């Protein structure tokens, strides 16, 4: 149950990362270079644990 | 430098209904190199 409700918390919590990076970033209140940097981060941090 | 409004960069967001009497929110991005900006106007028929 824990390995049942982490990896809800990682796909949710990626979603909701890679929902506001993309949103931040078309708004405008985030860098090219930052939403790359975030776009890497998200596929190397939010992960199994 | 000046450019062209139908350049490769420039995304626009939503439709103008030209066959509905109303005002619309058509909001246009540039993805810059450095960041994506991004001004709203309304549109009315």
């Amino acid at each position: 149950k824990i390995k049942e409700e982490l990896d809800q918390y990682v796909i949710d919590s990626k979603k909701y990362f890679l929902d506001s990076l993309e949103e931040a970033y078309n708004n405008g209140s985030i860098s090219a270079e930052s939403y790359y940097k975030y776009q890497t981060e998200a596929r190397e941090k939010f992960v199994s644990p | 430098n000046k450019v062209d409004y139908s350049d490769d960069r420039i995304i626009q967001e939503g439709d103008v209904d030209i066959n509905k009497a109303g005002v619309y929110d058509i909001t246009f991005r540039y993805r810059g190199k450095f960041k994506i900006i991004s001004s709203s106007f309304k549109v009315t028929v």
